[PDB]
């Protein structure tokens, strides 16, 4: 929903796009990944980063393997992450009843545990759409005013 | 401890009141104690009955089962149940039933029906939690103990003192003598106190009508007697009516100073009650010192998260952007309403049909809100309808959908209920206002425990007054007990503290007039509000609380003139010049003299004042002076002064007061009580929104169902406002032998309901507790269009009058503690030797012996002051005298022995002894003038010989002190005074003329005369009582022609003098009350800010106790070691303590 609110938005701008391979495994034995996604593809893909970024377009990833912001820290593409907050465990733990609960659990509480002044440039903590949409389109609309000044055109 | 006991079947019944079902069937019945007696009530009128007569039997029935209960009493626990709060008084009210029906049986005596009424405390009695509640309430009596008494002195000090000057006007009160056309002398030889009236002639005969009494006929208030002083005095101090006492005093003899008597009286019992008011929130600051959801909110608003053709709708339910434009043009359609509100409403009597076509208005603003709560509906379902508000609004707008039927015109009104959709805004307001509402929860019981003594004493009240009810002759009667609604809204009455008095003085005139058993009567009026409003200022504790919970979350030479400290010493001699001359045109004859040099001199101050604006503009103001208040308030002073006295009126002479007052700014001490104000009004503005609001409220609802009501006629034989024409007798008392004419009819009733502003004026009449009752009463006489009448038709309206009081005792008690709270952070930002014979009297005195000896005396004289019955006819008189020369003897006596002392030192010292000389001297020039009567003011030296009752207090000591306290508190203070001086000061000369030259008559305008300015001080005094004012205001829209003998006008009279002006008298009650708002603070930040604490660690700690002390370190010299060990003993002592 929100990839779906960043679409509509910021239509012939943003270039979200999948990413099959883990780009957080990038980076005299030559090393080689033990995971399915090898790293020559994940070279692939961040060439295809590079190659995206180079027309000054906005793009947000749809990374599956990243639950973490650490994760990306080794990565040279300098992701802008985002942390949609849940501070009560209790509250996912309905949600996610409502409709695996427990590893989703020690993986929420450790992103509680995370330093949101560093690790992460957004806190989407709002709970109805409206509010939270409008923080981080507000802020995408900052960015996009910091990467491009009257100048250049 | 118990008591005989025994086993067998008692352990098993026992054990059976164990249980459980018992309870309810005691509470229920004793529901049905409350039940039964509340018809009881209705009616009485002694003997006849009706239904109740068969309840007669009932009571024995509750009887006998509560007897069955003491049945189980007896295997309870004897004297050891005896310990129990709850269950002492239900033993005792058991005992005033059996004793109460055992004295029954004998008949085969209304003193019992009384005792009756004992019963519904039982209610309480069953009740958990209410026990917390009045062990809370006793809890609080105790730290006011002291002022009680102070109250209670000067209720004693100036009745002694009313039992001197009072009741040498005891004499004058008493008695009477005139004749002919109501026009005999006031305060000049022959004159007396007049009855209120009308017109007032007081037939007797005693030539033409008598003329003068107030002990009887205006009831008891009369000084003869200590007791009827003291009572005087209590009507006195409860701000109500006094005012009455003065006009009477000083009708006969005179306009002296009985008013220097009554104002420090006025001011006192304020300073006081303003002390009560300090205890409690000591009380708020003592429970809070050491007091001091988003879990859920996350789970619905993340279910809804994880919740988000028809389905182009489904788009909708977020789409777009326009949404929020729309609430704009939302912002118009609620405004269609804003007006139509009224519009539907404006005018009154089937005047202008303004809504010709607002009905479609309404129509499509009823579409609008469908429409959107339509598309809320396709939003999400049964999800846009889980939020009740969503279906509430819903059900509104549908509502609005519906039709003009029926019959329930009041369906129609509700319309008006629509409106309150448009408070849906005013973002995080509401929040605020649901921190407001939560301290309701939490004060719901003691209001409940309010409810409950309003029930109890208006049930006894029903089955004493109105247990008697009948009073011959003549109308109004107004509420008196003659049903138990009747006692409800005449409990409620007194409650208020209005107009209490006239029921009470239908409350003794009940009883055949004052003597000694109906006098009594009065103390249930004094057992009432006293504690009744005590228990609403235990409310404000309440509030006190949970309020504090929410706070718990080559120009350079002209520049060298105007800069030069010289100049504002030739300024300073202008300000005492000025001040001097303003002071001079306080009057105001002034200005028929020559008035022009002062006028010269006000141009100068303001030629230097413009100059100082002139100076500070050329050095980075401008921009700042717009932001400045200082800058700005002297280029304001510039362009003000230039407005024409042609085209919008001006009178420029008025400001030369003002150029002297910014001197007032270079005070600091003013500045931290102005900047707390300032701090203030920002803090609670969205309060002040809601009372505004509430006035809309309430005036929609009033509008369109007393719009066609009130037009009355005279008096209700008449009814149809046009069928009003032509003269109306007018029988005067009751005999139908003294007939008079009058073209009477109709009647405007003072306050119509016909325009939403005329709302907005009378609902501040009743938002003044002021005059209501009247406006009450007569609401109640309302019947569709025009009529009146009767007696007490349509009760069912009287509800609405409490309803908007009752929201009055809300926000309104919530501001005064509003401003005391962020004191209370503004207090936290204030945180941030003897020889040869003398050696051996010296040592007998000293010994203090005599002490308790003196004292003795003093209060020996203080009865012997009891006696000053002004009966008839001597004897007395002569042993009054023997005693006044035997006191002033050993008195003066006593004083010769202290004399007899350090002399140097006993003559001074210790300085009450100084003032005690005083009081020997002027008791001996008073002796002496006794002598000399073988003079009037030898009334005011005996004054003196009543001041001594100050000794009294001059030994209460940890009282005193507290006066000390007030003593060092009231300095700082005084300042604002002057402003709270100015501020009449200026309005007053500012009225003087406008409202001048009104004519005294007798409205509400005679002895209390706009005249001469001091009068006029006084009748802007009156208004800071609340004593009133609003008839002399409605005297104002148009008065009387002239002061009858002035100027007048020309041919003109016809009482076209006098012109509306309602917004002299309705500002100023505001800026009276925003600055005693300022006087509270004030004396709050002067002393309880201080004072509290001190009554904190008086009552734990012992700072007090180590000035005592030091006395004990008087008996000393100052070292060495030998005054170690000397002191020991003292000291070994001392600790111990
Ligand atoms: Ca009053």
């Amino acid at each position: 929903a929100l990839f779906d609110f960043l679409k509509h938005r910021f239509e012939g701008r943003i270039s979200i796009t999948r990413v099959t391979a883990d780009i957080s495994l990038a980076k005299a034995i030559i090393e080689r990944s033990n995971t399915r996604s090898s790293l020559a593809e994940v070279q692939s893909e961040i060439e295809r980063i590079f190659e995206l970024a180079r027309t000054l377009q906005l793009v947000v990833l749809d990374a599956d393997t990243i639950n973490h912001p650490a994760q990306l820290s080794k990565t040279s593409l300098a992701p802008i992450i985002v942390y949609v907050k849940i501070s009560s465990p209790k509250v996912l733990q309905r949600l996610i009843k409502s409709r695996h609960l427990n590893v989703q659990m020690v993986a929420a509480d450790k992103l509680a545990q995370c330093p949101p002044q560093e690790s992460f440039d957004v806190i989407l903590d709002e709970n109805q759409l409206e509010d939270a949409c409008e923080h981080l389109a507000d802020y995408l609309e900052a960015y996009w005013k910091a990467t491009h000044p009257p100048s250049s055109n | 401890f118990c008591l005989t006991l025994q086993n067998p079947l008692r352990k098993a019944c026992i054990s059976i009141v164990e249980w459980k079902p018992f309870e309810t069937i005691i509470l229920l019945t004793i529901f049905a104690n409350c039940v039964a007696l509340a018809v009881y009530l209705p009616m009485p009128e002694d003997d006849n009955n009706s239904l109740n007569l068969g309840l007669e039997k009932l009571e024995y029935f509750f009887l006998t089962v509560f007897s069955i209960e003491a049945a189980m009493k007896i295997i309870a626990y004897g004297f050891l149940f005896h310990q129990d709060a709850y269950l002492r008084s239900g033993w005792n009210v058991l005992d005033f039933i059996i004793v109460f029906l055992g004295v029954f049986t004998a008949i085969l005596v209304k003193a019992l029906r009384a005792f009756r009424v004992l019963r519904p405390l039982r209610l309480v009695s069953g009740v958990p939690s209410l026990q917390v509640v009045l062990n809370s309430i006793f809890k609080a009596m105790l730290p006011l103990f002291h002022i009680a008494l102070l109250v209670l002195f000067m209720v004693i000090i100036y009745a002694i003192i009313g039992l001197e000057l009072f009741k040498g006007k005891m004499h004058k009160t008493c008695y009477y003598i005139g004749t002919d056309i109501v026009a005999t002398v006031e305060n000049e030889k022959p004159s007396p106190c007049a009855r209120t009236g009308s017109g007032r002639p007081c037939t007797i005969n005693g030539s033409e009508c008598r003329g003068g009494w107030p002990g009887p006929n205006h009831g008891i208030t009369h000084f003869d007697n200590f007791g009827f002083s003291m009572l005087t005095v209590y009507q006195c101090i409860t701000m109500e009516g006094w005012t009455d006492v003065l006009y009477w005093v000083n009708d006969a003899i005179g306009n002296e100073w009985p008013w220097i008597y009554f104002v420090t009286l006025i001011l006192l019992g304020s300073f006081f009650i303003l002390n009560l008011v300090l205890g409690v929130l000591s009380g708020e600051f003592t429970k809070e010192r050491e007091k001091a959801q988003q879990l859920e909110e996350d789970l619905r608003g993340y279910m809804s998260w994880i919740t988000q053709c028809h389905d182009l709708v489904k788009s909708r339910v977020f789409y777009w952007l326009v949404i929020l434009i729309v609430a704009l043009n939302t912002l118009s359609i609620a405004s269609e309403h804003h007006n139509q509100p009224l519009w539907l409403t404006h005018l009154q009597d089937i005047a202008n049909r303004v809504l010709l076509s607002l009905f479609t208005i309404e129509m499509l603003l009823k579409m609008y809100g469908l429409g959107l709560r339509q598309y809320f509906m396709s939003i999400f379902n049964r999800f846009d309808c889980f939020v009740v508000c969503s279906g509430i609004l819903e059900l509104l707008l549908v509502e609005s959908g519906a039709m003009t039927p029926l019959g329930i015109s009041v369906l129609r009104c509700i319309r008006l209920l629509r409106l309150f959709k448009i408070t849906k805004y005013w973002t995080s307001l509401s929040n605020l206002v649901a921190s407001l509402l939560n301290s309701i929860r939490s004060i719901a019981s003691l209001l409940l425990l309010l409810f409950l003594f309003i029930i109890i004493f208006a049930l006894l009240g029903m089955q004493l007054f109105g247990g008697r009810y009948d009073f011959e002759d003549t109308e109004v009667r107004r509420s008196n007990f003659d049903n138990f609604p009747q006692a409800l809204i005449s409990v409620f009455q007194v409650l208020t503290g209005e107009d209490w008095n006239s029921v009470m003085y239908n409350g003794i005139m009940a009883y055949g007039g004052p003597s000694y058993p109906g006098v009594l009567v009065c103390i249930y009026f004094i057992i009432l509000f006293v504690c009744g409003n005590y228990i609403l200022l235990n409310v404000f504790l309440a509030i006190a609380v949970d309020n504090l919970a929410e706070a718990e979350s080559a120009t350079w030479f002209t520049n060298f003139i105007l800069l030069f400290i010289l100049l504002s010493s030739a300024a300073l001699a202008a300000e005492d010049p000025i001040r001097a001359e303003s002071v001079r045109n306080q009057i105001l004859g002034y200005f028929d003299i020559a008035f022009t040099s002062v006028f010269t001199v006000e141009i100068v101050l303001k030629m230097t004042t413009y100059g100082a604006f002139l100076h500070k503009g050329s050095f980075c103001r401008n921009y700042f002076n717009i932001l400045d208040l200082l800058v700005v308030a002297v280029s304001l002073i510039s362009m003000g002064l230039e407005s024409s006295t042609i085209s919008v009126v001006k009178i420029l002479r008025v400001l030369r007061v003002l150029r002297p007052l910014r001197a007032i700014n270079r005070a600091k001490g003013l500045k931290h009580v102005v900047q707390c104000v300032f701090v203030a009004i920002r803090t609670i503005g969205n309060i002040v929104l809601v009372t505004t609001l509430l006035q809309f409220m309430f005036a929609c609802i009033g509008v369109q169902l007393f719009k066609g009501k009130f037009f009355s006629c005279n008096d209700l034989s008449k009814m149809t406002e046009e069928e009003c024409r032509g003269y109306y007798y007018v029988y005067k008392d009751g005999d139908p032998t003294q007939m008079e004419l009058r073209p009477r009819q109709w009647i405007h009733n003072d306050f119509h309901f016909d325009n939403v502003l005329s709302a907005m004026m009378s609902l501040f009449t009743v938002s003044t507790f002021e005059g209501w009752p009247q406006l009450l009463y007569r609401a109640i006489d309302s019947n569709e269009e025009d009529m009146g009448p009767v007696y007490n038709n349509r009760v069912e309206m009287a509800i609405f009058f409490i309803i908007y009081i009752i929201l009055i005792a809300f926000f309104m008690m919530n501001i005064f503690v509003g401003f005391v709270i962020v004191t209370f952070q503004e207090q936290g930002e204030t945180e941030y030797p003897k020889n040869p014979y003398q050696y051996q009297v010296w040592y007998v005195v000293t010994s203090s012996y005599f002490e308790y000896l003196m004292f003795a005396l003093i209060m020996l004289n203080t009865i012997c002051l009891g006696m000053q019955h002004y009966h008839q006819s001597e004897e007395m008189n002569h042993i009054s005298d023997i005693l006044n020369v035997a006191f002033t003897i050993i008195f003066t006596l006593e004083m010769i022995l202290k004399l007899l002392a350090f002399k140097a030192r006993g003559y001074f010292g210790d300085p009450w002894n100084v003032f005690d000389f005083l009081i020997v001297i002027g008791s001996i020039i008073d002796v002496i003038l006794s002598e000399i009567d073988t003079r009037i003011s030898s009334a005011f030296f005996r004054l003196f010989r009543v001041m001594r009752l100050i000794k009294l207090l001059s030994r209460a000591e940890g009282v005193r002190t507290l006066l000390w306290t007030f003593i060092k508190s009231f300095q700082a203070l005084p300042y604002v005074a002057l402003l709270i001086v100015m501020l009449f000061f200026i309005y007053a000369v500012i009225g003087m003329q406008m409202f001048g030259k009104i004519a005294l008559v007798d409205g509400t305008n005679r002895n209390n005369n706009f005249q001469t300015f001091p009068q006029a001080v006084l009748l802007l005094f009156r208004c800071a009582t609340g004593e009133a004012w609003q008839e002399i205001l409605l005297a104002c829209s148009y008065g009387k022609l002239c002061d009858p003998e002035s100027d007048y006008a020309p041919g003109e009279e016809y009482t076209c003098g006098t012109n509306f002006a309602y917004y002299y008298f309705i500002s100023f009650y505001m800026l009276c009350a925003f600055l005693i708002i300022n006087l509270f603070v004030a004396v709050i930040m002067d002393n309880f800010d201080y004072l509290t604490r001190d009554w904190s660690i008086l009552g734990x700690x012992x700072x007090x106790x180590x000035x005592x002390x030091x006395x004990x370190x008087x008996x000393x010299x100052x070292x060495x070691x030998x005054x170690x060990x000397x002191x020991x003993x003292x000291x070994x002592x001392x600790x111990x303590x």
